[PDB]
RNA sequence: UUAAUUGCGAUAACGAACGAGACCUUAACCUACUAAAUAGUGGUGCUAGCAUUUGCUGGUUAUCCACUUCUUAGAGGGACUAUCGGUUUCAAGCCGAUGGAAGUUUGAGGCAAUAACAGGUCUGUGAUGCCCUUAGACGUUCUGGGCCGCACGCGCGCUACACUGACGGAGCCAGCGAGUCUAACCUUGGCCGAGAGGUCUUGGUAAUCUUGUGAAACUCCGUCGUGCUGGGGAUAGAGCAUUGUAAUUAUUGCUCUUCAACGAGGAAUUCCUAGUAAGCGCAAGUCAUCAGCUUGCGUUGAUUACGUCCCUGCCCUUUGUACACAC
């Protein structure tokens, strides 16, 4: 009907918005990433995330809310939208999931030389071969300093960033 | 009824693995047909500047997307054409099929 | 506002234009002898214009004196047929 | 390879259109060298004078000259299309008018006058001497004081 | 710059040092060994180590 | 079948294909005879493989030679080392290999770019300069 | 067609014969920027040759009627035979004094 | 009253808008992706566009 | 032996046969020659004022009988070029479509073309025959 | 020695990490492996022409075949200094002969360590700490303007200062790239015309169409010939219409005109080692309209260089220091 280029532009841009939309509100859901499955006549939306019980909602309405939305926005008859929700196992390697998790214990309210510690030990107990975590901004100070921890090796150029790496 | 199956997907060995699995299925089902007609790769490139403001040196970056396109003509039955759709279906790729 | 330039005047030379017998005879009696034929030099020997000097080659060729060798744009090379 | 002789009857000056014009170059371009007329017009009126182009305006016969100037000063009379005209359309009658060495400056003279004296916008900047164009007059165009 | 890594260093001398019967001298050979008793994730890395590991060989043929 | 042969000749931009096989031994380009080009020196750059091979062994060899892309010298190139491949791909399927490979000698020692392609290949053009290794300029004040 | 002798011949004698066979090069030293005298070798001296060359038919060439072929033509026959006033031969003759001198 | 937005905005940049930040300049609209530049500089990593060369 | 017109020397041969089409004269010519510049991006116009119309014609009927469809939009762009847009570079700039389009229509009315399918036009039969018989005749009455 | 804490090696150091290198895209070889009515190579009826005599061009799309040698995707293979000659505790390396594709990593890029600038950025945002409007507000909008205003100085730039020309007629070239679904883009056509202009669908969701993008300089024959002149195009005026309901401080495109400084430019400074400096252009970006700009690509395509620390910069070591926001 329309040109595949900008079809396929409107499809990552989809892609954006859900994800910022997710990233938004669902992040407190313990939210880590989505793959479309593209279907004739259905659209399917995969989850992995943390807190899978917890964002399903008592009965599925908070994911008939979620799929409601697009579904009228777009005409769609129901059902022919669909997200799915599942949990992966280590959880460590979701960087996005340990950003919301700390940005939380921010606003919170934890010190964040000791958060930012707990978070990199997380990790390590997980398995990651390296991890780093950089905080920037005030420090208790009026001047903005900019502070890292890290531990095993992290590559910093290349495809091997490209591809092996999660930020 | 004289259909064409089209893939315009980005996911470069989905679509290997997708086109691959689908001329072995038509092959072991012995439908006639000829080969996967493969396009040039389309090279989309948007360049922009680094610096959100006017500031720095005049420096650029290109972004660029890619594009695959197949496509193979189908003279096959209806229940065999829905069977090819409802089944040996492979995310990732955006696969369509119009008639003529 | 100001010229700035020195814009001395030229030599102002004779480089003949029309063409009359005088100058038609003139040049048919000087154009022997000359082992190489051209318009530059015809210019420079007979301070005589672009026009006349293309004319009065073509006029000469036309009667038949000298056999050229080469008749290409904007480089024409002559010799005598002696 | 044609040779015409030039008799007596050639003036080492020439007095056309109340103003000096030199010979002894090409017609068309003996035409372009008056005010008002350039290359297109002169090679379009010495082709409907109907003149050798390689001829120059020397060598050229009264009935020649007559006919250069007759077709100069009223194309309307050698059926021209009528719209190769310079000035169409003025104030002043609001038809097609045609122009000379004289007659460009007076009209020139007269339209912006006409312009300074309904104080417009374009004959106000003619006034004080700047673009009329709507030119950029910040950094360029600083020798004409 | 026809110099050599380090990994390629010691992809070589420890390589040779237990294979040294297998490969040879001969260039193509030696690729053909290397490339099936490594497991290397580049073609070209995989180049590069047969390349020194003919003129290891070439080393040794002598003295 | 006919016995033909398919070779080409290649330039930054230009591609020429060129058919060789048993016929009247005329050469033939865009379907144009070779000597109306008209450039009156790229036509004996194109003469060049001919006048070196000499014309009268084809006798009853014919060649076609199409021509594409690229401006009248890359051209002009690509069907010169096109007419010289076909002629040796010809020398060696269907004449003694004997003189193919002096033939080929003979092609090298008159240029090596006759057979090989040369590889000046286009340069991209960096941001920040009009050209691929000329920058804008550089302003003080 | 005039001086029906070679004319490869004629424009390689020019060449050789043009040729800057001794110049000078700046030197810093300290104080003053001073110039010395050098040999040159030939790659650089047919380049030098044919680049006078060149440059006087460029410049006898420019506005004026006479056209570059035969302009190059003239410089050449010039640089051949040596008449003190074609621009690549009075060139190479300033360099020589300016570098004998220099000396 | 009906006068509220009298003046047109069916071209130039007073329709162009960003999808994401509302920007009006630096819009571009190549591809019909109307996001602002530095927005796209920041998805990108996300949406798929990928830097190479 | 069968000499097709792609294997004489354009220049000479195009000139012969303008000659003797001019010498033909029978075309029927329209008048409102020597007053276009045969594009606008020209500045000034053709030298040959008594003729040239002859020569387009000839040309663009070797154009159009080399190629195989060609329109008036493909030989303004063909005959065009740039103009010198003042201090402004140059840019190509289509020819004359109004004269292209009347020796179109000229050489429709003497049969040497015919309209096309797919838009255009292609070489009649008597054309082809008369193009290249009057080709012949210029090989052999050159000498 | 290399471009490199690249390595060889020596050695109170051994063992590690990052950067570099590796890494990935682009261009360059295969006449070989799977595939191209979105085109041809090779054979026939429709074929027409040159023409009669034995060859070239194309169309004829359920009109009959093998393939990709020309538009292409892939475990693809391959330059690892491969072989050899010279110098080096002859170790790492460097200079030379070549089929082979290049033997400066085969090129051109992306990403790019640790620390920092108070360098840009609140004008990218329902992001903020701290001050401002809270109701004749700085909150959203309407009509005009303005950022284009010009005595002047500067900064990438385009055309130039003519004969390798200017102009006129004829012969041909590819590439990066874009293009209309609830709106109307790229425009293939008949026509009325000096040109710019004015119609209904046939073409297109795009190897099929626009687009052999028939582009520009470029090749052949022609006018002018050294006059600030047919060079240079700008400052004036007269007209013709798609843009915008709105050009006007010419928006713009054509025709006439005008014929202005400019005759290669002082001190002073930018890019450059191969298809690259440069000259020509083309597609996209911002596009209702407007490129002399930018992002890339393509055509024509050079002598220059294989060295240096002399000027300007970088790193390391040694060294002096009364410096330490650090000459």
């Amino acid at each position: 009907l329309i040109s595949k280029k900008r079809k396929l532009v409107a499809d990552g841009v989809f892609y954006a918005e859900l994800n910022e939309f997710f990233t938004r509100e669902l992040a407190e859901e313990g939210y880590s990433g989505v793959e479309v499955r593209v279907t004739p006549t259905k659209t399917e939306v995969i989850i992995r995330a943390t807190r899978t019980q917890d964002v399903l909602g008592e009965n599925g309405r908070r994911i008939n809310e979620l799929t409601l939305l697009v579904q009228k926005r777009f005409k769609y008859a129901p059902g022919t939208i669909v997200l799915y929700a599942e949990r992966v196992q280590d959880r460590g390697l979701s960087a996005v999931a340990q950003a919301e998790s700390m940005k939380f214990k921010l606003l919170n309210g934890l010190a964040i030389r000791r958060a930012a510690y707990g978070v990199v030990r997380y990790v390590m107990e997980s398995g990651a071969k390296g991890c780093e975590v950089v905080v920037s901004g005030k420090l208790r100070a009026a001047r903005a300093k900019a502070m890292k921890f890290a531990d095993g090796f992290l590559i910093h150029s290349g495809q091997p960033v490209n591809d092996f790496i999660d930020t | 009824i004289k259909i064409r199956i089209t893939l315009t997907s980005t996911k470069v060995k989905q679509l290997e693995n997708v086109s691959s699995n689908i001329v072995k299925n038509a092959e072991q089902h012995n439908l006639v047909k000829k080969g996967p007609v493969r396009l040039p790769t389309k090279v989309l490139k948007i360049s922009t500047r680094k610096t959100p403001n006017g500031e720095g040196s005049k420096t650029w970056e290109t972004y660029e997307m890619r594009i695959h396109k197949r496509y193979i003509d189908l003279e096959a039955p209806v229940q065999i054409v829905k069977r090819i759709t409802q089944i040996t279906i492979e995310p990732g790729v955006d696969v369509e099929v119009v008639v003529a | 506002k100001k010229k700035w330039s020195k814009k001395s005047m030229k030599d102002r030379a004779q480089h003949a234009v029309i063409l009359d017998q005088e100058k038609y005879d003139r040049i048919l009696k000087e154009v022997p002898t000359y082992r190489y034929v051209s318009v530059s030099v015809l210019v420079d020997r007979l301070k005589i214009g672009g026009s006349l000097a293309r004319i009065a080659l073509r006029h000469l060729e036309k009667e038949g004196i000298i056999k050229p060798i080469s008749k290409h744009s904007k480089q024409a090379i002559y010799t005598r047929a002696t | 390879s044609l040779v015409v002789q030039e008799q007596g009857s050639f003036q080492h000056i020439l007095r056309l259109l109340n103003t000096n014009v030199d010979g002894n170059i090409k017609i068309v371009y003996a035409l372009t060298t008056i005010k008002g007329v350039g290359r297109r017009y002169s090679n379009l009126v010495c082709k409907k004078a109907d003149v050798d182009l390689h001829k120059r305006a020397g060598e050229l016969t009264q009935e020649e000259l007559e006919r250069i100037v007759q077709i100069m000063q009223n194309p309307t009379h050698y059926k021209i299309p009528a719209w190769f005209l310079n000035r169409q359309n003025d104030i002043t009658d609001g038809k097609d008018y045609h122009t000379l060495a004289n007659n460009v400056e007076s009209k020139l003279r007269d339209d912006l006058e006409r312009l300074k004296k309904i104080r417009a916008h374009r004959g106000i900047r003619h006034f004080w001497g700047l673009r009329v164009r709507g030119q950029h007059t910040k950094t360029t165009g600083r020798r004409r004081a | 710059g026809r110099v050599r890594t380090k990994t390629v260093k010691r992809a070589s001398k420890a390589l040779i040092e237990r294979y040294y019967p297998k490969l040879t001298l001969d260039f193509q050979t030696n690729k053909r060994l290397c490339d099936e008793i490594a497991t290397i994730q580049s073609k070209r890395l995989r180049n590069k180590i047969a390349g020194y590991t003919t003129h290891l060989m070439k080393r040794i043929q002598k003295g | 079948a006919v016995p033909s042969v398919q070779t080409f000749g290649k330039k930054k931009s230009a591609t020429a294909v060129a058919h060789v096989k048993a016929g009247k031994g005329l050469i033939k380009v865009n379907g144009s005879p070779i000597t109306l080009v008209e450039p009156e020196i790229l036509r004996f750059k194109v003469y060049e493989p001919l006048l070196l091979v000499g014309l009268d062994k084809f006798s009853n060899i014919d060649i076609r030679v199409r021509v594409t892309g690229g401006g009248h010298v890359s051209q002009v190139y690509a069907i010169r080392q096109a007419i010289a491949k076909g002629l040796v791909a010809y020398h060696q399927k269907y004449v003694d290999e004997q003189s193919k490979n002096e033939l080929k000698k003979a092609f090298t020692s008159y240029d090596r770019t006759l057979l090989i392609a040369d590889s000046r290949r286009p340069e991209p053009k960096k941001f920040g300069g009009k050209g691929a290794r000329s920058r804008f300029q550089k302003s003080y004040r | 067609v005039l001086t029906d002798q070679n004319p490869i011949q004629v424009v390689v004698d020019a060449i050789t014969n043009t040729g800057p066979r001794e110049d000078t090069t700046r030197v810093g030293g300290g104080g003053a920027a001073r110039r010395q005298a050098v040999d040159v070798s030939p790659l650089r001296r047919v380049n030098q040759a044919i680049a006078l060359l060149t440059i006087g038919a460029r410049e006898a060439a420019f506005r004026n009627i006479k056209t570059i072929a035969e302009t190059l033509a003239e410089e050449l026959i010039n640089a051949a035979k040596g008449s003190s006033t074609s621009y690549a031969i009075k060139k190479k003759d300033e360099l020589e004094r300016v570098a004998k001198s220099n000396r | 009253e009906n006068v509220w937005f009298s003046h047109p905005r069916r071209y130039g940049k007073g329709s162009r808008q960003c999808r994401v930040c509302s920007s009006h300049t630096g819009l571009i609209r190549k591809y019909g992706l109307n996001i602002c530049r530095q927005c796209f500089r920041e998805k990108a990593n996300d949406i798929g566009f990928n830097k190479f060369r | 032996p069968g000499v097709s017109v792609r294997d004489v020397a354009a220049q000479d041969f195009i000139n012969a046969y303008a000659s003797f089409l001019q010498r033909q004269g029978k075309l029927e010519v329209p008048g409102y020659v020597d007053i276009v510049k045969t594009s606008s991006g020209n500045e000034m116009p053709p030298q040959d004022a008594e003729g040239w119309f002859y020569k387009r014609a000839a040309s663009v009927a070797r154009h159009i009988y080399m190629r195989k469809q060609v329109g008036v939009g493909k030989l303004n762009k063909l005959y065009g070029g740039a103009k010198s847009r003042g201090v402004r570079p140059y840019k190509h700039i289509d020819a004359s479509g109004s004269i292209n389009r009347k020796v179109l229509q000229a050489l429709e009315k003497i049969g040497i073309v015919e309209i096309s399918p797919k838009g255009g036009r292609r070489i009649s039969e008597n054309g082809q025959r008369d193009l290249d018989r009057i080709a012949a005749q210029t090989l052999e009455e050159d000498e």
